[PDB]
Formats: C-alpha cells, structure tokens, sequence
RNA sequence: UGGGAGAGGGUGGUGGAAUUCCCGGAGUAGCGGUGAAAUGCGCAGAUACCGGGAGGAACGCCGAUGGCGAAGGCAGCCAC
RNA sequence: CGCGGGGUGGAGCAGCCUGGUAGCUCGUCGGGCUCAUAACCCGAAGGUCGUCGGUUCAAAUCCGGCCCCCGCAACCA
RNA sequence: GAGCCGGUAGCGGGCGUGGAUCCCUGGAUGUCCGAAUGGGGGAACCCGGCCGGCGGGAACGCCGGUCACCGCGCUUUUUGCGCGGGGGGAACCUGGGGAACUGAAACAUCUCAGUACCCAGAGGAGAGGAAAGAGAAAUCGACUCCCUGAGUAGCGGCGAGCGAAAGGGGACCAGCCUAAACCGUCCGGCUUGUCCGGGCGGGGUCGUGGGGCCCUCGGACACCGAAUCCCCAGCCUAGCC
RNA sequence: CCCCGUGGUUCGUGGAGCCAUGGGGGAAUCUGGGCGGACCACCGCCUAAGGCUAAGUACUCCGGGUGACCGAUAGCGCACC
RNA sequence: GGAGGCGUAGGGAAACCGAGUCCGAACAGGGCGUCUAGUCCGCGGCCGUGGACCCGAAACCGGGCGAGCUAGCCCUGGCCAGGGUGAAGCUGGGGUGAGACCCAGUGGAGGCCCGAACCGGUGGGGGAUGCAAACCCCUCGGAUGAGCUGGGGCUAGGAG
RNA sequence: GGCGGGACCUAAGGUGAAGCCGAAAGGCGUAGCCGAAGGGCAGCCGGUUAAUAUUCCGGCCCUUCCCGCAGGUGCGAUGG
RNA sequence: CAGGCUCUGGCGACUGUUUACCAAAAACACAGCUCUCUGCGAACUCGUAAGAGGAGGUAUAGGGAGCGACGCUUGCCCGG
RNA sequence: UGGCUCUUGGUCGCGCCUGCGUAGGAUAGGUGGGAGCCUGUGAACCCCCGCCUCCGGGUGGGGGGGAGGCGCCGGUGAAAUACCACCCUGGCGCGGCUGGGGGCCUAACCCUCGGAUGGGGGGACAGCGCUUGGCGGGCAGUUUGACUGGGGCGGUCGCC
RNA sequence: CUGACUGCGAGGCCUGCAAGCCGAGCAGGGGCGAAAGCCGGGCCUAGUGAACCGGUGGUCCCGUGUGGAAGGGCCAUCGA
C-alpha cells in the first residue's frame, strides 16, 4: 500500500516520501502507532500544499532578500563616531549598525543576521556582511568616520 | 454472519464431486454445501477509546478509509457502539 | 579410668571413571562378531573421534600370605 | 494409450551421468591346504553388453526407432 | 312514520304523532387479558414508583394521569422532547432457506421441484420497470399481463423427461430523482494549509453520448407540466315514488 | 475485468457465452467500459458498479349477482346456538 | 377481430436442388417422392399427460406436539416395627529389653442375618367377552442400601 | 393481622440488562429478576351451625406498621 | 403368626440389575487386572457457532477397550 | 499475514573460467576467421596468493624486471595450438525474478492478569475464509439377476 | 497374382420386431487364362454384440451479425 512517512524511518526513508510497503506492515504498525498515514488521494492533495506553501514560501523570502541584495551592495554605511587617532571612541557592534542603516535611510535589518561578532573599536572603511537568506549574502560597506 | 460494510450473507451453493475423463465423458456425485466468506476482525483506534469491526477479507481497507474520513468529523463523549453508527 | 585398630551395622549426603541412550559438531564404507562364519548393525549416513545432556548400577590403583563381625556377610568418599 | 527407468557371463550389480577402464559376488573346474565341510588363498572358460541404427577416431556409454520387462497416474462407451 | 321495551312467551312494570322502536353517519363510554408495554406471571391473576384526588386518612384501601423496549432526528455528553416500529389478516405476492415419496417399470445423475413446508417482509396488491437490453433486420425501443411463437430452438444415464426467447397480435401505457466535475456556507482537525472532509444549499443527470468551467450567442420574456396540493362531478355507507 | 468454487437460463461440463457472486489478483473515465454464445479481427448494439414509478396482472376473509349447482347419507365439517 | 395454425412439394444430415431428389464418375442401378389432395365444428371408440375405474399398505419426507407413563440426572424434603450377630477402637491384666501378640471387659461396624411397613414379582392355582387391555389367592426375594419415596426441574425422534 | 400462599429469602431450573454466536426463526449467558412441601414467619383451650370455623363468639396471649411521646446512642447501606 | 433336612456336580465370586405386559438367568453391573489415549485452551462428548461438559479436576487425574473378588497362571507365531 | 537477519535451490543476459589415450615439441573441448599478431594500453624469467586438478600444466591480482614473447608450416594426428568468433559440460560473480530452510523480534491473531488508551505467555505459528488431495459404515441413500418338479446350495444362460 | 476390389443390386430364403442369409446382372477399374470364363476371400453350416458415449484419419456439408477458429455432421475405422 502507498503511504506517506512523516518521520526518519531507517529502511523506509526521511520525512515526506511516498514509498509502498506491505500491507500489515503499515496497517499493523505504521499508522497505527502514528508514522505513515495511508496515502489516499485525499492526503496527496494536502501534501502538495505541504509542498508548494514551503516552497513558494522560501522562494518569496529569497525573493525578498533579492532586494536587498541590489540596494545593500550598491551603497556605503557611513558612520559618524567620535575617534582618537586610529581606535574609535565610543565602540561599534552590530546594533549601531542595524540603528543608523534603519535611520540613514529606512531599511530594516537585524543585528543577529548581520555577520559579525567582533565590536568595531578602530576607525576606516570596511567589508561586513549580512545572512538574510542562507545561500544569499550581502556584503554590508561600512564607514566607521 | 458478515455484517459490516461488506455485507455477504454467507450463501450456500453446491459442491459436486466428478468422475471423468474430460474428453472421453464425464459424471458426478451432488451435495449441497454453505459457502462462508473470509471474514476477520479490524480493531482500531479512531479518535477517543477502541472500536472493532467484525469485517470482511475483501473490504478491510475499507475500514482504515472510512478512520480517514472520520479525521473530518466530531466526536467524543463515552462513544462504543455509537461511534459506528456515527461512522457511516 | 585411659588409649587403639577395623570393608562391623543403620541413616542422610556425595565423587570420578566407564557403559547405553539422546542432541549438536566432523567424517565415509563398513562396523560387529567367531576357530571359521553367519544372524545382526550401516549410504535414511553406522563404526572411530570431538562437545553438551540424561539415567542406573557397581566402586580401579590403595589391596594383601590383610582387617572386621556370631553366622550369613562386609570395600570409593564425608557426616551422624 | 501417455510418462520414465532399465535390460550387462549360468544370475544380479558397478561401468552410463561427464565415452578411452568387462570389473564385483556366488556358482563351477583344476591347484594349495585340512581329520572334514567351510573359511581362506592361486589360476581359468562364459557377456554382439535386449535390438536395429546414427554421430565420433573409438559407442555398454550420447542420441533415433524397434522388442520385452518393471514402475507411474489415468481411462473403460 | 306506527308501533316498542333483541331471540321470548309468561310474571311485573313502562314507552310512544311534544313524533319512539328500527335503519345509517359521526361522537361518548368502553372492567380484566392478549403485540401487552411500570414490574411479576401458571392469559383474564399478583405487586409497585411518581404527580393529583377521595376517606378520621400517618399507616390502609380505593380513583384519575403517568413509567416497556428498539430505531432515526432533537440533546455538543448524561437527563429529557418529537416522529415511527412491534402484532393480526382466508387467499394472493417478493425475498431468505428448501424435502421425500414418486417417475426413470432397480437406482445413485436426472425426476418430483424450487413443488410441500419453514422463516422474514409488503399491500390492496406484490414483483418488475426506461436498457452496460434485445438480435441480424443499416430492425425493435421501460416494465407487467393475455394469445401466438412452440412442444419449435434446444436441454437430457440424448433415458425418463424437461422446455426458452426474438418476433408478431392484444391490455395498459410514464416517465422522473440523484452521485461525481464546478460555486457558496457553518463546524473541528491540524503537520495550521490558497486544505482535509462533514453536513447544508446552488449545479447536474446522459448514448446522435451527456454534463462541468471559459469564450461567442441577446439571453429572458414564452413554453412543457405533475405520480403533489385544493375544489367539484360522479360514487359507496340508510331510504322514497 | 481475469481465475478458482457455484447458482439462474432450454444449457446436467459441454466449443459455455451472458446475468449473479463465495475466495484470490485487481483498472480505467469517452483514445473510457460491458455486449451481439469459446477466442481474434471487422462491423453494429448498449452505458454497469445509487434510488423512485400509475395502469394493465394475482387472490377472495368480506357485500352483491347468477346457475341444464345440492336439496339434510346431498351440499361447507356444521341449514338446527 | 388473420396474429397465428393445418393444407397446396418432395428429397437430403447439410450446402442445395426441385416433380423430382440422395448415394455415386455415372446418361447404371436403387431408397425415398409427382401423378394431386383438405380443413373447421359437433358427436362417439381408443391412446398420451394428468389421482385418471373404485378401495387398501409396510414405508418415506417436512414442520410441529409430548419425560403428568416409562428411563437417567439435577434441587429440596420424607420414610425404613422389632429381634439377632458382635469388627475396629478403647480400658484393664498378662507378655517382651521395648514390642508383636494373647485374655477379659467395654464398644456398636456392616452393599451382615431374621422379619413388618415399604419395594419387587420366583414357583403353582385361578382368571382368560376377566374385578382388571397384566388382576386375585397361596408361596417367595430385598428390606441402612448400588435402599424406597413425595414435591420442584433437565434431556426426544436417527434424537434422548 | 396470628393456618396455608403473596405484598420476604434463595435451590436446581427458568428468565435475562450487559456481552457472545447464528441465513431467518433463534442459540449461549454475567448482573438482577423469576422459582419451594427448603430458610425466615405473630394462636392456645373451649363454645356455637341443618352445613363453616386455630376464621364467628368466649376466655387468655401475641406480631407488624404509622403518629405522637419519655429516655438512651454517631445514626445510616442493596456495601464489610 | 410361625425353616423341612442332608450329600454331591455345573455356572456365576459375592449385595445388586434387566426384557412395564410369556425369559430374573449362567445374562448385565460390580470391586480388582491389563492395554491404550490425554501436559491442559487436555484427550473425548454435544453444538453450525457462541459455548458447555470434562473440571473451578491436572497423569495416584480424566477419556476409550477388554477381563471380571481371590489363588496359581497366561505359552509360540508380525507373513496378512 | 507483519519487522529483521543468516542461509539455499531455480533462473535470464553479461562478465571470468575447468574440460591432459598416444603420436605432433605438448595437456588440438567443437567448426572456422586468420599469418599475422601480443608487448612502453611495459613482455620473456623470478617472488607471494585464491582456485580447478588427470599430478603436470593452466588462470586472475600485485611487486622486482627491462626487451623481447607466440604461430602456420615440414611434422604427426581424428582435428591444431598469434590472437580472435560463437557455443557445449560444469563452475564463479552481478542485478532482476521466484521458491525452500533456520533463528530472533512484536504489533495482527489467541491465551492470560487486583479492568488494561496497559503488563505477562504464545506468535505469523495457531484459528478461521477459499481452493487441493487424501483417510473416513461415525452417518446417508441404494444394489445384491433369472430359469429352478418350493426355495437355498448346486448346474445353467449367447452360438454351432 | 491381391476380386480379403469401390459405386450397385432384379429377385428370393428366413422372420413377430429387429437381426441374419443367397445372389444374377450393371458401371468403374483390376488379376489369372488363348479363350470360353472365373474372382465382391477361405467345401459349407459356430469363431460373436442394437443403441448411446467417446477416440483416430479423411471430407462436396454446418459454423450463431461477418471472414476465420472452437464444436459438430458425413464416409472410414477403434474401445464390451
Ligand atoms: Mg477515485
Ligand atoms: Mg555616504
Ligand atoms: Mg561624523
Ligand atoms: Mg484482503
Ligand atoms: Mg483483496
Ligand atoms: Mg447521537
Ligand atoms: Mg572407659
Ligand atoms: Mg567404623
Ligand atoms: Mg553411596
Ligand atoms: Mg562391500
Ligand atoms: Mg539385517
Ligand atoms: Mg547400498
Ligand atoms: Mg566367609
Ligand atoms: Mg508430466
Ligand atoms: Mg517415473
Ligand atoms: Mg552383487
Ligand atoms: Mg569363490
Ligand atoms: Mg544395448
Ligand atoms: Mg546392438
Ligand atoms: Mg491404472
Ligand atoms: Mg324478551
Ligand atoms: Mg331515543
Ligand atoms: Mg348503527
Ligand atoms: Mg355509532
Ligand atoms: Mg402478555
Ligand atoms: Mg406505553
Ligand atoms: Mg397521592
Ligand atoms: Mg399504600
Ligand atoms: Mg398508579
Ligand atoms: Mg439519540
Ligand atoms: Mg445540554
Ligand atoms: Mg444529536
Ligand atoms: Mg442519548
Ligand atoms: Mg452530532
Ligand atoms: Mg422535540
Ligand atoms: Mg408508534
Ligand atoms: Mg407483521
Ligand atoms: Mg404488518
Ligand atoms: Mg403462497
Ligand atoms: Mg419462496
Ligand atoms: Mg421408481
Ligand atoms: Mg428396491
Ligand atoms: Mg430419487
Ligand atoms: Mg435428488
Ligand atoms: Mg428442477
Ligand atoms: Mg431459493
Ligand atoms: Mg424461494
Ligand atoms: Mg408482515
Ligand atoms: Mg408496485
Ligand atoms: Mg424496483
Ligand atoms: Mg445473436
Ligand atoms: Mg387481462
Ligand atoms: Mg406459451
Ligand atoms: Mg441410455
Ligand atoms: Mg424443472
Ligand atoms: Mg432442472
Ligand atoms: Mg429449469
Ligand atoms: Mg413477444
Ligand atoms: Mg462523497
Ligand atoms: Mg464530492
Ligand atoms: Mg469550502
Ligand atoms: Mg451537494
Ligand atoms: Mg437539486
Ligand atoms: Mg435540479
Ligand atoms: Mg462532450
Ligand atoms: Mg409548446
Ligand atoms: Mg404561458
Ligand atoms: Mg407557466
Ligand atoms: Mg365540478
Ligand atoms: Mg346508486
Ligand atoms: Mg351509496
Ligand atoms: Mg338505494
Ligand atoms: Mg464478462
Ligand atoms: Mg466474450
Ligand atoms: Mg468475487
Ligand atoms: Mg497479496
Ligand atoms: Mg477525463
Ligand atoms: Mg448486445
Ligand atoms: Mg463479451
Ligand atoms: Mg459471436
Ligand atoms: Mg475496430
Ligand atoms: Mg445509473
Ligand atoms: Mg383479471
Ligand atoms: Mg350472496
Ligand atoms: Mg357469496
Ligand atoms: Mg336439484
Ligand atoms: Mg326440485
Ligand atoms: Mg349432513
Ligand atoms: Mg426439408
Ligand atoms: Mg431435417
Ligand atoms: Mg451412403
Ligand atoms: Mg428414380
Ligand atoms: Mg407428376
Ligand atoms: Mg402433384
Ligand atoms: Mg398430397
Ligand atoms: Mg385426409
Ligand atoms: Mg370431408
Ligand atoms: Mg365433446
Ligand atoms: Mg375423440
Ligand atoms: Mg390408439
Ligand atoms: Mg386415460
Ligand atoms: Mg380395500
Ligand atoms: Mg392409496
Ligand atoms: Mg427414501
Ligand atoms: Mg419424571
Ligand atoms: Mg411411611
Ligand atoms: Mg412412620
Ligand atoms: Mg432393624
Ligand atoms: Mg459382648
Ligand atoms: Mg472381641
Ligand atoms: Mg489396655
Ligand atoms: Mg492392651
Ligand atoms: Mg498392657
Ligand atoms: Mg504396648
Ligand atoms: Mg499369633
Ligand atoms: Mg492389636
Ligand atoms: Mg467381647
Ligand atoms: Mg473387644
Ligand atoms: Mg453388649
Ligand atoms: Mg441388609
Ligand atoms: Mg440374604
Ligand atoms: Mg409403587
Ligand atoms: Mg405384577
Ligand atoms: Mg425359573
Ligand atoms: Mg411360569
Ligand atoms: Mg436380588
Ligand atoms: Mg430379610
Ligand atoms: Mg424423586
Ligand atoms: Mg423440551
Ligand atoms: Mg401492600
Ligand atoms: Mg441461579
Ligand atoms: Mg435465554
Ligand atoms: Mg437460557
Ligand atoms: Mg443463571
Ligand atoms: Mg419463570
Ligand atoms: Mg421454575
Ligand atoms: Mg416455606
Ligand atoms: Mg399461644
Ligand atoms: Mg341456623
Ligand atoms: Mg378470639
Ligand atoms: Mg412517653
Ligand atoms: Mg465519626
Ligand atoms: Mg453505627
Ligand atoms: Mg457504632
Ligand atoms: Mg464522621
Ligand atoms: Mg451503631
Ligand atoms: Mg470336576
Ligand atoms: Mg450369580
Ligand atoms: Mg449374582
Ligand atoms: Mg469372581
Ligand atoms: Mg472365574
Ligand atoms: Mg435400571
Ligand atoms: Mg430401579
Ligand atoms: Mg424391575
Ligand atoms: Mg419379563
Ligand atoms: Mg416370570
Ligand atoms: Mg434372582
Ligand atoms: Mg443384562
Ligand atoms: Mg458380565
Ligand atoms: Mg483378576
Ligand atoms: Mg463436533
Ligand atoms: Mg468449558
Ligand atoms: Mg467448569
Ligand atoms: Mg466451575
Ligand atoms: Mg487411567
Ligand atoms: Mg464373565
Ligand atoms: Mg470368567
Ligand atoms: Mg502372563
Ligand atoms: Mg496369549
Ligand atoms: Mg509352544
Ligand atoms: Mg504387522
Ligand atoms: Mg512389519
Ligand atoms: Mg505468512
Ligand atoms: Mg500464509
Ligand atoms: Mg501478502
Ligand atoms: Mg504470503
Ligand atoms: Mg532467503
Ligand atoms: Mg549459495
Ligand atoms: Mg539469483
Ligand atoms: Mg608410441
Ligand atoms: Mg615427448
Ligand atoms: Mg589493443
Ligand atoms: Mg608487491
Ligand atoms: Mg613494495
Ligand atoms: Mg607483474
Ligand atoms: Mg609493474
Ligand atoms: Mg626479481
Ligand atoms: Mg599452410
Ligand atoms: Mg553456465
Ligand atoms: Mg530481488
Ligand atoms: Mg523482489
Ligand atoms: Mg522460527
Ligand atoms: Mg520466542
Ligand atoms: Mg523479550
Ligand atoms: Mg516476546
Ligand atoms: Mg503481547
Ligand atoms: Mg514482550
Ligand atoms: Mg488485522
Ligand atoms: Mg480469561
Ligand atoms: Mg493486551
Ligand atoms: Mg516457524
Ligand atoms: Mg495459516
Ligand atoms: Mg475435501
Ligand atoms: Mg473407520
Ligand atoms: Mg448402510
Ligand atoms: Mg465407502
Ligand atoms: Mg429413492
Ligand atoms: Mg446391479
Ligand atoms: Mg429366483
Ligand atoms: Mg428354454
Ligand atoms: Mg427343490
Ligand atoms: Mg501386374
Ligand atoms: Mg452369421
Ligand atoms: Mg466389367
Ligand atoms: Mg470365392
Ligand atoms: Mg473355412
Ligand atoms: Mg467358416
Ligand atoms: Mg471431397
Ligand atoms: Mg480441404
Ligand atoms: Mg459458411
Ligand atoms: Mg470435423
Ligand atoms: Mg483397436
């Protein structure tokens, strides 16, 4: 019978498959102890939405992250701190970014996805880069002045 | 019996045993005899508590189909027998 | 009173050896048996050999020109 | 009638499969030996391998047909 | 329209043209049993719960209503509410099950026979019914029943027996609803999704195939019309000239 | 639909179809699918796996009508409690 | 009311042919067939299929009714005069190392004995259209047991 | 009201909610229920009628229930 | 009211049971012997089944068969 | 009617491989292509191993190694040995396909346990459904001839 | 040398039916003899079995709407 897995079966397969099986193995154990669910024509339907909603889903969020990949690039971050000679006063980290970039012009970007740990604390020019998308990044121009 | 979706009154027909040859002649010996049909027992789960079918070998999936069906329904609330009922 | 020797007797328990049987392993045409041979046993897998198990009976060497008891009779081993 | 197994010395069997080997047991005759049969030991005659036929260098062997026995399930107006 | 208080007189006592008896129609009353049904039970008996009533009535008794069970819907569950069933019926009918004698001059196939009988179910009927038909006619056109086809075709220890249809002639004549595609809604499931499926409503019903969604048509006034509903004609339930 | 076991039909295994279904395998949606007596081709027929349907037909407990039907051993078992 | 039926053509299994046709190569022979004949109704004789002149089994099969008789069992009650015999055990004494065992007394066992009720029915007689579809008289067996018996209950037709 | 039976109990057996099986009819069966010469249960002597009598009458004796009351106590069940 | 007795043989040990209504026996039953099945959801029995009995028993138990107290004893033949 | 795992037979193509009576130099499985060819796509010879086994040769992996290594033919025999083409006997490896065998499991199924949406035991067995063959007077229907100095036993039954 | 021929058959024996039995002559074709002529088995009278069921070969036939096949009929012959 035609099943579908929503579980890491070892012989089976990973979740979201469709693989037959015998009979009692899925009627006696599978769907009884919750693991596949018979497949009907019914349950292949609701699977094309599990499909085509993440799908479209990551693939608007990559879409999204498009944008940003155009805008983000194309522009510097100049940053007005307060400096010595060659170590920055204050101290930047990855909020006085996502601050004065929100401010500066508008866009919203968080300080979590922006990649960077280390706290600024010297004067010039640099690369960062932001991970919106997983497989999309964006190297950020700074300019901490 | 056979009571269940199935519905096969186990009807008697008859087994007659034959002499022959086939194609030389052939002759017989008449009796009459009560067909059964393969009939076993379904348990299953179905929302709260258990529930059994005393079904046939033909139409079992038939059964774990209809449990499908029954995703799309609401019951609760001490139900043994009247869930099959309830259940088409 | 004090010591000793002993298969003296009865009870409970216990040890190894070996026989047969069964299981498993390996292996093939013969095994067995007599003066000789047959009956019998084995190609459905015997005999020979290896491992595990079951059961009963009798106790090798010590042991003898030996000991013990009334006679019959009494022997592996421990205790009563 | 259809299926498959074989016919091997006076007799049965191994050889057959996957051809280069007629051998084995007993009988039987002569020899050894014994009180005697026997055991046991030496040697020997007897088989176109049921038949006819084919392929091969050679056919008991592999194969076709023919004769017979034995086995098999089935059949009988 | 003159008598009457059944058969049925007698004993006894009454009633009727202020129109009885009697005949029809509707209603009332209808103990106890019996599907029996509050519970029990050996039918016509026995005991009981709750509300109300009667009696001095708390005990006790009586009276009136009420309380079986099963199904479907309502109750989101339990507890209740409504609709229905149960059982009987000479014969008839469909379905579920189903002999043997007997015959074959024996008997086992075959026969009797789907007969007898059993059981369940229906109703004034039942069954069946618009084609996944028939069958050789580029033919018929639901079903049922009568005649015919025909003791034919064919079936058969090719024995005994068994025995059909097409078609033709007549009776009567009727054709509809739905599931699914597709659109809308309310509910909970959940892996929460542009969905799953439940119910509901719109939609749709077919053989030259039909339907659905889209596009064009103007697409509606119209037409077809109840197997339902209302009225009435007539008609049966007493009579009169 | 196919096969195994059977019922119906005129059909008793028979060249055995068609209709039904007890067991098993197990599909498609008009380029679909059954059928016209094994089976193939060709030609034609018909749309299965939901349901409903008046009339014509059966019967006679019951009321009526009639009889080359009986007339009390007949005729229903019973003319009559 | 002509649907339908019989008849006006036969031969051959059939294809088919036709006053002919079948076998066969046949212009032989021969089998069958032409020379014409009917239908419809009434009545009567006989036959078929029906119960089929009339009366009669032993049987068989379906469904149902009975264990108030008879058999067994389940449940709960009841009954069994009187007499006899005298096991075990027990006690005392004897005995032995202790004991076995012995004796006496006590004791009251038993599908024990005899014998009524009770149950049954051996042998003879009667009875035989009986008092009676199994009785009566004499006699005889059991009689605390595998006993008899009341009431309640279960089991049945190839079944109990 | 007092004997016998029921408005008490249970026995085999029957019935039979639950539950199980059977082509139909039906078959099995826990609980409860039904079911008795068994268990529980308060009347003895005598009189009187043409006929009935622990039934009517006499004498003596008794049970259940309801209501009220005085006193005593954690009272209370289909459950132990 | 109220045994006639004795001796000897056959069969069956014995009390018991039977052919209501021609047979009470030498027949059957019996204690005890042997064989055989059965490891428990037992074998066997009734039922289509559910189930029940077996048995709320467990190989010293249960089913079947034969023989028939007790004593002595039970021989040879698996070819069918 | 299920999970896993060891094991084993069948089977289709393909990969690799065993098959030695003498003669001829030999150990030529069949018929043939073909005198050319294998080798730096590194050989002859050595060293280690799996395997067939006629007792001697062959074949695959790897390393040393460095330029050779085979053959027709004459020969002899039934035929010929560069390499190559296919196929036969039997074998090994691959996956498909399908069946047998054993062991463990738990969840179907069954049993069971102060009721459990659970725990324990059995377990893809059993039970049951369909189909297969068999045993099967436990039960059912039914046959069991006739002539005949009665029947039965005996003899006979057609033809000359 | 294969007349142990095919297609036939006037007539007649026998006889309840069915079955049995003789056969001139015709045609095709064939053997033997010069020919006439003979040959449709054996000097003759027993050496056998209706029908159904089916088998094997053959064939002008039938073939389920149509070509064809299955199946069948016909001639031959088989299993009492
Ligand atoms: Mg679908
Ligand atoms: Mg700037
Ligand atoms: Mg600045
Ligand atoms: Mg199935
Ligand atoms: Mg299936
Ligand atoms: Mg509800
Ligand atoms: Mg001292
Ligand atoms: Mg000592
Ligand atoms: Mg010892
Ligand atoms: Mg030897
Ligand atoms: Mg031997
Ligand atoms: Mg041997
Ligand atoms: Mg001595
Ligand atoms: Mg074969
Ligand atoms: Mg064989
Ligand atoms: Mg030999
Ligand atoms: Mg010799
Ligand atoms: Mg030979
Ligand atoms: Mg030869
Ligand atoms: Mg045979
Ligand atoms: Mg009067
Ligand atoms: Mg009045
Ligand atoms: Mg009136
Ligand atoms: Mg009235
Ligand atoms: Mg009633
Ligand atoms: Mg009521
Ligand atoms: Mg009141
Ligand atoms: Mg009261
Ligand atoms: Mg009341
Ligand atoms: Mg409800
Ligand atoms: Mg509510
Ligand atoms: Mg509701
Ligand atoms: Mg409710
Ligand atoms: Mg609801
Ligand atoms: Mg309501
Ligand atoms: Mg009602
Ligand atoms: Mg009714
Ligand atoms: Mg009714
Ligand atoms: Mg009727
Ligand atoms: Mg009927
Ligand atoms: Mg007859
Ligand atoms: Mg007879
Ligand atoms: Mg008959
Ligand atoms: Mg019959
Ligand atoms: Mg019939
Ligand atoms: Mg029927
Ligand atoms: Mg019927
Ligand atoms: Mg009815
Ligand atoms: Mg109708
Ligand atoms: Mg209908
Ligand atoms: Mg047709
Ligand atoms: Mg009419
Ligand atoms: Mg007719
Ligand atoms: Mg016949
Ligand atoms: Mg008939
Ligand atoms: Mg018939
Ligand atoms: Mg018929
Ligand atoms: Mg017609
Ligand atoms: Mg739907
Ligand atoms: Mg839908
Ligand atoms: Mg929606
Ligand atoms: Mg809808
Ligand atoms: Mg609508
Ligand atoms: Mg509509
Ligand atoms: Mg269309
Ligand atoms: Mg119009
Ligand atoms: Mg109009
Ligand atoms: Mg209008
Ligand atoms: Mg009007
Ligand atoms: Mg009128
Ligand atoms: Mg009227
Ligand atoms: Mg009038
Ligand atoms: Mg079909
Ligand atoms: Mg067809
Ligand atoms: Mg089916
Ligand atoms: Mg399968
Ligand atoms: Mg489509
Ligand atoms: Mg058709
Ligand atoms: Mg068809
Ligand atoms: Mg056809
Ligand atoms: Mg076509
Ligand atoms: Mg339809
Ligand atoms: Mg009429
Ligand atoms: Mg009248
Ligand atoms: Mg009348
Ligand atoms: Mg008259
Ligand atoms: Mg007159
Ligand atoms: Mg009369
Ligand atoms: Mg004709
Ligand atoms: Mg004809
Ligand atoms: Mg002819
Ligand atoms: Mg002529
Ligand atoms: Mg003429
Ligand atoms: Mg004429
Ligand atoms: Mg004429
Ligand atoms: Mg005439
Ligand atoms: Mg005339
Ligand atoms: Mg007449
Ligand atoms: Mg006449
Ligand atoms: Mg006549
Ligand atoms: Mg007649
Ligand atoms: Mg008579
Ligand atoms: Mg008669
Ligand atoms: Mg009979
Ligand atoms: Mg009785
Ligand atoms: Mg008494
Ligand atoms: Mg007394
Ligand atoms: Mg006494
Ligand atoms: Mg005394
Ligand atoms: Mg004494
Ligand atoms: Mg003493
Ligand atoms: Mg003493
Ligand atoms: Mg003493
Ligand atoms: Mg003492
Ligand atoms: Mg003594
Ligand atoms: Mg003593
Ligand atoms: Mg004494
Ligand atoms: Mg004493
Ligand atoms: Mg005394
Ligand atoms: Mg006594
Ligand atoms: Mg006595
Ligand atoms: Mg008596
Ligand atoms: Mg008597
Ligand atoms: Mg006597
Ligand atoms: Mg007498
Ligand atoms: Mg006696
Ligand atoms: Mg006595
Ligand atoms: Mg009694
Ligand atoms: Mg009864
Ligand atoms: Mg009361
Ligand atoms: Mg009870
Ligand atoms: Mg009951
Ligand atoms: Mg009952
Ligand atoms: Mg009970
Ligand atoms: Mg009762
Ligand atoms: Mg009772
Ligand atoms: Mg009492
Ligand atoms: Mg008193
Ligand atoms: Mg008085
Ligand atoms: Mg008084
Ligand atoms: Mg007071
Ligand atoms: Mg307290
Ligand atoms: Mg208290
Ligand atoms: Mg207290
Ligand atoms: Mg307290
Ligand atoms: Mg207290
Ligand atoms: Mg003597
Ligand atoms: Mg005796
Ligand atoms: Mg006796
Ligand atoms: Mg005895
Ligand atoms: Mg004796
Ligand atoms: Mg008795
Ligand atoms: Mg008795
Ligand atoms: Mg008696
Ligand atoms: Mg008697
Ligand atoms: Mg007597
Ligand atoms: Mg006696
Ligand atoms: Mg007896
Ligand atoms: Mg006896
Ligand atoms: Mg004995
Ligand atoms: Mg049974
Ligand atoms: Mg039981
Ligand atoms: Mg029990
Ligand atoms: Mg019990
Ligand atoms: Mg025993
Ligand atoms: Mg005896
Ligand atoms: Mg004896
Ligand atoms: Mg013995
Ligand atoms: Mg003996
Ligand atoms: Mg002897
Ligand atoms: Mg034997
Ligand atoms: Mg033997
Ligand atoms: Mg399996
Ligand atoms: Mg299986
Ligand atoms: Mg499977
Ligand atoms: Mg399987
Ligand atoms: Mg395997
Ligand atoms: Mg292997
Ligand atoms: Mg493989
Ligand atoms: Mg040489
Ligand atoms: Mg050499
Ligand atoms: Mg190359
Ligand atoms: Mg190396
Ligand atoms: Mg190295
Ligand atoms: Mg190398
Ligand atoms: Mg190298
Ligand atoms: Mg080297
Ligand atoms: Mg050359
Ligand atoms: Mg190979
Ligand atoms: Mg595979
Ligand atoms: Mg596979
Ligand atoms: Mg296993
Ligand atoms: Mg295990
Ligand atoms: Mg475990
Ligand atoms: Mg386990
Ligand atoms: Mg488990
Ligand atoms: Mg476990
Ligand atoms: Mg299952
Ligand atoms: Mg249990
Ligand atoms: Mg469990
Ligand atoms: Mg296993
Ligand atoms: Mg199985
Ligand atoms: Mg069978
Ligand atoms: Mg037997
Ligand atoms: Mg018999
Ligand atoms: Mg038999
Ligand atoms: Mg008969
Ligand atoms: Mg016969
Ligand atoms: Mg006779
Ligand atoms: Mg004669
Ligand atoms: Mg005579
Ligand atoms: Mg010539
Ligand atoms: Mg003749
Ligand atoms: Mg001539
Ligand atoms: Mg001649
Ligand atoms: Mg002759
Ligand atoms: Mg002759
Ligand atoms: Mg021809
Ligand atoms: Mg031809
Ligand atoms: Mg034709
Ligand atoms: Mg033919
Ligand atoms: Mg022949």
């Amino acid at each position: 019978m035609k099943v579908i897995l929503l579980e890491p079966l070892e012989n089976l397969g990973d979740v979201g498959q469709v693989v037959d099986v015998k009979p009692g193995y899925a009627r006696n154990y599978l769907l009884p102890r919750g693991l596949a669910v018979l497949a009907t024509e019914s349950n292949l339907k609701a699977l094309e939405a599990r499909i085509r909603a993440q799908a479209k889903r990551l693939a608007e969020r990559k879409a999204e992250a498009e944008r940003l990949k155009e805008i983000l690039e194309n522009l510097t971050l100049t940053i007005p701190v307060r400096a010595g000679e060659t170590k920055i006063y204050g101290s930047v980290t990855a909020k006085d970014i996502a601050e004065a970039l929100s401010r500066q012009h508008g866009i919203t970007i968080d300080p979590k996805r922006l990649a960077l740990e280390k706290p600024i604390k010297e004067l010039g020019e640099y690369v960062l880069t932001y991970k919106p998308h997983p497989e999309v990044p964006i190297q950020l121009k700074v300019s901490v002045v | 019996s056979g009571k269940r979706p199935i519905v096969a009154n186990s009807i008697q027909r008859r087994g007659k045993a034959k002499r022959e040859g086939g194609v030389g002649k052939k002759t017989t010996g008449i009796s009459k005899r009560r067909q059964y049909p393969n009939l076993q027992k379904v348990r299953v789960r179905v929302a709260g508590q258990e529930i059994t079918f005393r079904v046939a070998a033909s139409h079992i999936p038939k059964v774990y189909e209809l449990v499908e069906r029954a995703k799309g329904l609401r019951l609760e609330g001490l139900s043994p027998k009247e869930i099959k009922k309830e259940l088409l």
